[PDB]
C-alpha cells in the first residue's frame, strides 16, 4: 500500500505530466495504464541486474581511479602535492579496512534485528481506493518528495 | 495559469430524474431467461402469477400458473392470513378473466364475482366433462392459509393464452359431483340424474375470490 | 431512568450550559446542539474527554475524563431523552460493551479499515495529521466502544459511519482490527512509532550512521 | 491412465501381489507417471500392452502389472484399485498401495 | 537388483465391490440437509414426493407437494399420456395412505383404492367443513395430462406427518359440493339439504388413481 | 511442456534419486513437491543475476 501509492504519485503522475511525451514514457515504463501487469516485473529487473550492474561497474570504476589516482590527504607536516604520507596496503590499511567492515555489517545486523524496517504486513496490499496518511518515501527520495509537496501548484495550460 | 472552465455560480440546477436503465443492446446482449415453456401461443414463457381479490379491494390468495416442462406447475398462496375460513372454498376456472366484483356476463342476476362466461373455462374443442376449466376444493383451516396443488391439465400454456383472459375463482363450496348417484338420490323433479348447472362447473353461493390469470 | 435523568441534568447543568445552552441548543459560536446527537456521541466524547473543553481552536484534544462510567451513563441518558438519537452498545449485563464489540473476522476488519479508516488515521491506527491544526489521533488509546462510538458519530471533521453506512458487523470487525493492531507486537524489533519511511530513515541517520562515523573516528586519526 | 484390456488378451494378463482385484473386469487403472523420474508414461501401445514413456523410452507391460520391460525404469507403476460406485461410475476402489511418483531414498518399506 | 515386491501368479482376485461412498465427516461437520422448511412434526422437510399408480400397478400419476415458507407448494405429473380420459376428475386427502388396489378399512364394500379411513383426512381439530382432507381437482383432456394447484393449507408439513400415512386418491368426478341449493333441489327423501356423503369428501365411482404421500 | 516435463525428470527426478540427502535437496530447490510455486522466480533470479554473474 505505501510503496504502492509511492509509485502511484512519482512514477506515475510525474511521468504522465510530461508535456511532449508524458504519457508516452508512461505507457512504455508501465506497459499501459498505471497498474499494467509488467511494472513489478520490469522493476525487479531493473532492480536486482539492470540498475546494480550499472552501479557495480561504475564502483569498480571508481575505487580504480582512487587506486590508481592515488588518495589525496590533508595538508600535514610531510604531506605534500607530490607524496601520500599513511600506512602502507598489507599491514595495516588492510587489516583495518576489514575491521571497518565487519563493524559495518555488525551494526546493520543489530539495526535489522532490534529496529523494524518496512512492515509490509501492517501495510495492506496495494489497492488504489486504499491510502495512509504517512505516505513518505524512504529518506533519499524524501527531498523529491518534499519538493513535489511544496512547489506552489503553479500550473500552466497551453493552447488545449 | 487556472483551469479555463470554473466557477459557475448561476443556474442552480435540478433535481437528477430517477435513472431508468436501457437494456443492454448486442454487446452486452447476455440477459436472464424468462422460462421455458411449450408456448403453443403469441408467448406466455414460464412465469405468470395473479391475484385473487375480494369484493373489498383486499388481496384473498395469489395464485401461480406456468408452464415448466410440458406440464403447468402451479402453486397457490393465502395473501392474508383470514382470508378462507375454516373449511373448503373450491376453486374453478372462468374463462372471463375480468375479476370484478359482481359481473353478468348473459342476461341475469350478477352474482358476487360472477364475471365468468359461463361455468368452467373448459379447452375450445372440450365443452363437456369438467374439463380445466373445473378444480376441487382448497381447503383454509383456522389458521386461514391455501397451498396445495393438483394435476389438472387438459389445457397448456397455449390453451391458457386464449381469446379472452381467464380468471381463477374460488366459491365456498367443496368438490364433490354428485357424489349422491342416481341409484339412491333422487332430484328435486323426480329424475334420478345430476344436474347440468352443477356438472359443468363447481356451483356454491356468493364467491369467495377472484383473480385474473393474465399475469395479474 | 427517572434518577438517571436527574443525574445527567445536574452535570449538565454545572458542565456545558454555558456552550452547549440549557435546552440542549447550542450557543451559537460556541458549541453546536446536542439534539439528536444521542447517548453514543455522549458516552465517546466525554470518555476520551473532550468535552470538558476550555479552548476553541482546530480540534478539541484527548485529555483525563472528567466523570466516571455513571456519570458518562447520566449524561448520555439526558443527552439522549432530550434529543434522541444514536446509543452506545451495551452487553448483557447493561454496561458499556467492550469484549462484545470484538468482531470475529480480522481480515475484513482491516481491509474496512484501510478503505475508510487508514485514509487519514495510518496504516496500524497511529495519528494523522489533517488541514489547518487538526489530526487524526492514535486509536491505540481507544477501547471498543470508545472505537465503536467513534465510528457510530463522527466526533469532529470524522466522517460519521451510520449503521446502514458501515454495520454493525463491520464496525465490530474494524475495532478487532483496531485493537489488534494496537496490541500486537512489532515483528522484526522496535516499530519507531507506526511509520516507515521518517521514523525509519531518522533511526538510520541518528544509530546506525553516528554508531559507523564513530568507528571511522575510533580507526582513523584525525588530521 | 485407464486402459480397457481386450476380452480376449484377459487372459495374459499377470497380477501383482495385494493387486489382483485391482482392475474392475477388463479396465485397468496405472498411474501415468513414470516410475523413473517421473515423466507421464501416455504413450500406450494395442496389440501390444505396453506403456511407453517418451523423456526416456522405458517400456512397461501394461498386460501383467505395469512392470518396466525396457528402458530405464525399474520399478512397475503404481496400479489404481479401480470398481464402479451407484450410477455406474467409475471410482477409485481405494489408494495406491505404494508410493506411485518416481522413487527416492525412503522407498519400498 | 530387482524390487522387493512383485508377481502373483496365484489368488487370480474378485471383480470389485459396487463402491458405497461415506458421507464426509471431515469436510462437512454435520450432516448436509436438502429442503429447508418449518416441519413442526417429527421432520418431512421441503421434498415431498408420491407416485399415484392403478388397479394393475401402472402409473397413474407422479404427485410432489412441500413446504418452503409456510405454505405448501405442489404439482402433479401424468405418468402416462392416457391416465385420464377427456373429462374430469375429483382429487381428495385420504388419511389412510395405503394405496392398495381395493380396501376396507369400515365393515362394508371394499371400493377400489378405497383404503382410506373414511372421506377426506381433515385435520385432527377438525372434522366438520371440507378441511385439507379435499384436494385440487385433475381435469385431462385429449392429450390427457395432469399440472395444475390449488390453495389447500388448513394442513402443514407438521399436519402430514401424521400417525398414520395419507395419500392422494383421484376419482373420475367432477367438483360441484351440492350445487344444486336447498332452494331448487330436493333430496331422495324429499328434504332439501346435502348429502353428509357427499359433503364429506369427494364421492364418485371407482376410485381411478391413488399414492401415498410418505415420500413415496 | 517440452522444458516443464525436461524439468520434472532431470531436476526433480535426479535429486529426489540422491540418497541421503535427495529428497531434502528437492524440497529446498522447489520449496516443497515438485510443482512448488517458487521453481520459476528461482530460476529467473538464478538465470538472469547470478549465474550471469
Ligand atoms: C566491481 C566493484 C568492486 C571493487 C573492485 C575495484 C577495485 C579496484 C582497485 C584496483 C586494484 C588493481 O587493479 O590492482 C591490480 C594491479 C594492476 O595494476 P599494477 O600492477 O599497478 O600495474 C601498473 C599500473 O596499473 C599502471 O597504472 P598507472 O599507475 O600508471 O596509472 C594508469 C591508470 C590510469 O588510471 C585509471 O584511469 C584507472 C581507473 C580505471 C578506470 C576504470 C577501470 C576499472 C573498471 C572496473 C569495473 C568492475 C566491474 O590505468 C590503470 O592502471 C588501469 C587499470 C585498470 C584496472 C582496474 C581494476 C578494477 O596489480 C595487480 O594485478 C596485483 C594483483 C595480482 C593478481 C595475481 C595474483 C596471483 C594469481 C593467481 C591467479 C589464480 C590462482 C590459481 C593458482
Ligand atoms: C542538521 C544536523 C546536521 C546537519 C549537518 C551537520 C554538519 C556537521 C559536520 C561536522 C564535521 C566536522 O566538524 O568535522 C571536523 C571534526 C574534527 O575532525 P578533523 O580531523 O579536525 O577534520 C579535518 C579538518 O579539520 C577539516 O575539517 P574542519 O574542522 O576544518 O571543518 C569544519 C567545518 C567548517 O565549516 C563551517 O564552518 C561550516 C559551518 C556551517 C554552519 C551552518 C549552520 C547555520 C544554521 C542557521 C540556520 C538555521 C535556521 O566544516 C564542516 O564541517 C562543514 C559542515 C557544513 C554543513 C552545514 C549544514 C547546515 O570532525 C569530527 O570529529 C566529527 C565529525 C563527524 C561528521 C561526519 C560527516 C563529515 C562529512 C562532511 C564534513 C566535511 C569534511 C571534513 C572532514
Ligand atoms: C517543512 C518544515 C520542516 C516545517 C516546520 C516543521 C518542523 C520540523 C518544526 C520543528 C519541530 C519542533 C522542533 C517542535 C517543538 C516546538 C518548537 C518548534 C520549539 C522551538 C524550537 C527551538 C528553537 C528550540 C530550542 C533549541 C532547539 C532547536 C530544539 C529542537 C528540538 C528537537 C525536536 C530536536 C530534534 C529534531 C527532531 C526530532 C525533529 C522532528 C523531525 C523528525 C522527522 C522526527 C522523526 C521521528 C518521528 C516523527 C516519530 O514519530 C518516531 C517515533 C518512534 C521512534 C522514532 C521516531 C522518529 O525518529
Ligand atoms: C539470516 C541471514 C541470511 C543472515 C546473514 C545476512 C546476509 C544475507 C549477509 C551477511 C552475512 C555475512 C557473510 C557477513 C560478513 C561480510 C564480510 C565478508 C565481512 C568481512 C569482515 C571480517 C569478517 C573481518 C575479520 C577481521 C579481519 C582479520 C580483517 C582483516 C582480513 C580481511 C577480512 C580483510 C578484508 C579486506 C576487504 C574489506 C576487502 C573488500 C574487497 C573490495 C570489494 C574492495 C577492496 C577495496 C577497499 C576495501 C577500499 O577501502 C578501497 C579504497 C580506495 C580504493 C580502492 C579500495 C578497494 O579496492
Ligand atoms: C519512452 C517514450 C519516449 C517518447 C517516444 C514517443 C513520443 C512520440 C510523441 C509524438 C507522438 C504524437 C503526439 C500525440 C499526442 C500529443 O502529444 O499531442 C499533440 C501535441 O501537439 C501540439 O499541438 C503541441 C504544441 C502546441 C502548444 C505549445 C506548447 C509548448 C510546450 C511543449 C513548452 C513546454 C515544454 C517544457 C518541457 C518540460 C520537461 C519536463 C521535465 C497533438 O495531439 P495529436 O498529435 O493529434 O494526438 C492526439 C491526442 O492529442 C488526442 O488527445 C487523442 O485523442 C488522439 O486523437 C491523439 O491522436
Ligand atoms: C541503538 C539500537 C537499539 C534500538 C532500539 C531498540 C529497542 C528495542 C525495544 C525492545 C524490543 C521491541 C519492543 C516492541 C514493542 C514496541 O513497539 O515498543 C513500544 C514503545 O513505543 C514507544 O512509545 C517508544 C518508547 C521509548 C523507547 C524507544 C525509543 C528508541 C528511539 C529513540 C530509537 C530511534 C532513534 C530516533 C532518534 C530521535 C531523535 C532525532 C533527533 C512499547 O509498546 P507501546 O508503547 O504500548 O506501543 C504503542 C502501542 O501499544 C499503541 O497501540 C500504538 O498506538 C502506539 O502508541 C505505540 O507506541
Ligand atoms: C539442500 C539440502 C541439503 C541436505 C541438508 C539436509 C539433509 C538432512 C538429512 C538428515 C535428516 C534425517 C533423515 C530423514 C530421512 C532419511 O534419510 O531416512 C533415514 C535413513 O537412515 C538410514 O537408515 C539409512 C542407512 C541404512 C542403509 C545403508 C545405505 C548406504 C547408502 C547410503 C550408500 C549409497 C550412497 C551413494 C551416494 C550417491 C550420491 C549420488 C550423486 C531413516 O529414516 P528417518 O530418519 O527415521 O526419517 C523418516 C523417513 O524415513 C520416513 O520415510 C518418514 O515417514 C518420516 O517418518 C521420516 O522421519
Ligand atoms: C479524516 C477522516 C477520518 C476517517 C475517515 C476516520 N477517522 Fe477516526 N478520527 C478522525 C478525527 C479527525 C478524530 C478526532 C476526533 C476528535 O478528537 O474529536 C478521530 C477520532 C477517532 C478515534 C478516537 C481515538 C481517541 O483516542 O480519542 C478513533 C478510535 C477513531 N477515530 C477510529 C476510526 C475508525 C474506527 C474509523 C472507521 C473507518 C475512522 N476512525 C475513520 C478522522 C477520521
Ligand atoms: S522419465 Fe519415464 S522412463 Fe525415464
Amino acid at each position: 500500500l505505501l510503496s504502492g501509492t509511492g509509485i502511484r504519485a512519482a512514477l506515475s503522475g510525474i511521468t504522465m505530466g510530461i508535456p511532449v511525451i508524458g504519457t508516452w514514457m508512461h505507457w512504455a515504463l508501465f506497459g499501459g495504464d498505471f497498474p499494467g501487469e509488467i511494472l513489478i516485473p520490469r522493476l525487479y529487473a531493473l532492480h536486482i541486474l539492470l540498475i546494480p550492474g550499472i552501479i557495480l561497474a561504475l564502483i569498480g570504476a571508481h575505487l580504480a581511479l582512487v587506486w590508481f589516482q592515488k588518495h589525496t590527504q590533508f595538508p600535514g607536516p610531510g604531506r605534500t602535492e607530490t607524496n601520500v604520507v599513511g600506512v602502507r596496503v598489507m599491514p595495516v590499511f588492510a587489516v583495518k579496512s576489514g575491521a571497518f567492515f565487519a563493524m559495518i555489517t555488525g551494526v546493520l545486523g543489530l539495526m535489522g534485528g532490534l529496529l523494524t524496517i518496512n512492515p509490509i504486513w501492517n501495510l495492506g496490499p496495494y489497492k488504489p481506493s486504499q491510502v495512509s496518511a504517512g505516505s513518505q518515501p524512504d529518506f533519499y527520495m524524501m527531498w523529491t518528495d518534499g519538493l513535489i509537496r511544496l512547489w506552489p501548484a503553479w500550473e500552466f495550460y497551453p493552447f488545449g | 495559469c487556472s483551469p479555463p472552465g470554473e466557477t459557475a455560480s448561476s443556474e442552480p440546477g435540478t433535481t437528477p430524474a430517477i435513472w431508468t436503465g436501457s437494456p443492454s443492446p448486442a454487446a452486452p446482449s447476455g440477459e436472464d431467461h424468462g422460462g421455458g415453456h411449450g408456448a403453443g401461443a403469441a408467448g406466455a414463457g414460464e412465469t405468470l402469477t395473479a391475484e385473487l381479490k375480494t369484493a373489498d379491494g383486499t388481496s384473498v390468495a395469489t395464485a401461480d400458473f406456468q408452464f415448466a416442462d410440458g406440464f403447468a406447475t402451479v402453486t397457490i398462496e393465502t395473501t392474508t392470513p383470514g382470508r378462507l375460513t375454516p373449511g373448503f372454498h373450491g376453486v374453478h376456472i372462468h374463462s372471463v378473466g375480468k375479476c370484478e366484483a359482481n359481473s353478468v356476463a348473459p342476461t341475469g342476476g350478477a352474482p358476487g364475482d360472477f364475471n365468468s362466461a359461463g361455468g368452467h373455462f373448459q379447452v375450445s374443442g372440450h365443452s363437456g366433462h369438467p374439463a380445466s376449466g373445473d378444480l376441487s376444493s382448497l381447503q383454509v383451516r383456522a389458521d386461514g392459509s391455501g397451498k396445495l396443488v393438483t394435476t389438472t391439465d387438459a389445457f397448456t400454456a397455449e390453451d391458457l393464452l386464449d381469446g379472452a383472459k381467464t380468471a381463477i375463482i374460488i366459491h365456498e363450496k367443496a368438490d364433490n359431483f354428485a357424489n349422491i348417484p342416481p341409484e339412491r338420490y333422487q332430484q328435486v323433479n323426480g329424475a334420478p340424474g345430476p344436474d347440468q348447472t352443477t356438472m359443468a362447473t363447481g356451483d356454491a353461493g356468493s364467491r369467495v375470490a377472484c383473480g385474473v390469470i393474465s399475469a395479474g | 431512568q427517572s434518577a438517571l435523568l436527574r443525574t445527567g441534568k445536574q452535570l449538565f447543568e454545572t458542565s456545558c450550559v454555558s456552550c452547549h445552552g440549557a435546552n440542549l441548543q447550542g450557543v451559537p459560536d460556541r458549541g453546536p446542539s446536542l439534539i439528536g446527537t444521542g447517548e453514543a456521541a455522549v458516552y465517546f466524547q466525554v470518555s476520551t474527554g473532550r468535552m470538558p473543553a476550555m479552548r476553541g481552536e482546530a480540534q478539541a484534544p484527548s485529555k483525563p475524563p472528567h466523570f466516571d462510567e455513571s456519570q458518562i451513563d447520566a449524561l448520555g441518558a439526558y443527552v439522549q431523552a432530550n434529543g434522541g438519537g444514536p446509543t452506545v452498545p451495551r452487553d448483557d449485563h447493561g454496561a458499556v460493551a467492550q469484549e462484545s464489540l470484538i468482531g470475529g473476522d480480522v481480515a475484513r476488519g482491516g481491509d474496512l479499515f484501510r478503505l475508510n479508516c487508514a485514509s487519514c488515521h495510518n496504516f496500524t491506527g497511529k495519528g494523522g495529521a489533517l488541514s489547518s491544526g487538526k489530526y487524526a489521533p492514535d486509536l491505540g488509546d481507544a477501547n471498543p466502544a470508545q472505537i465503536y462510538t467513534a465510528m457510530l458519530t463522527g466526533p469532529q471533521n470524522m466522517p460519521k459511519f451510520s449503521d446502514r453506512q458501515l454495520t454493525p458487523d463491520e464496525k465490530r470487525d474494524i475495532v478487532a482490527y483496531v485493537r489488534e493492531s494496537a496490541e500486537t507486537p512489532s515483528y522484526g524489533g522496535y516499530g519507531l512509532g507506526g511509520f516507515g519511511p521518517a521514523p525509519e530513515g531518522m533511526a538510520m541517520w541518528i544509530i546506525g550512521m553516528v554508531a559507523a562515523i564513530g568507528v571511522a573516528m575510533w580507526i582513523g586519526s584525525r588530521a | 491412465m485407464l486402459i480397457r484390456i481386450k476380452p480376449a488378451d484377459m487372459h495374459r494378463v499377470i497380477k501383482r501381489k495385494g493387486q489382483e482385484s485391482f482392475n474392475f473386469g477388463e479396465l485397468f487403472a496405472y498411474t501415468k507417471v513414470c516410475s523413473h523420474l517421473g515423466c507421464p508414461s501416455s504413450l500406450y501401445e494395442q496389440q501390444t500392452y505396453r506403456i511407453l514413456c517418451p523423456c526416456h523410452q522405458s517400456q512397461f507391460d501394461a498386460l501383467e502389472f505395469a512392470k518396466p520391460i525396457f528402458g530405464p525404469a525399474a520399478r512397475a507403476l503404481a496400479q489404481l484399485p479401480i470398481t464402479i460406485d451407484e450410477d455406474g461410475y467409475l471410482v477409485a476402489n481405494g489408494d495406491f498401495v505404494e508410493p506411485v511418483g518416481p522413487a527416492f531414498w525412503e522407498r519400498k518399506s
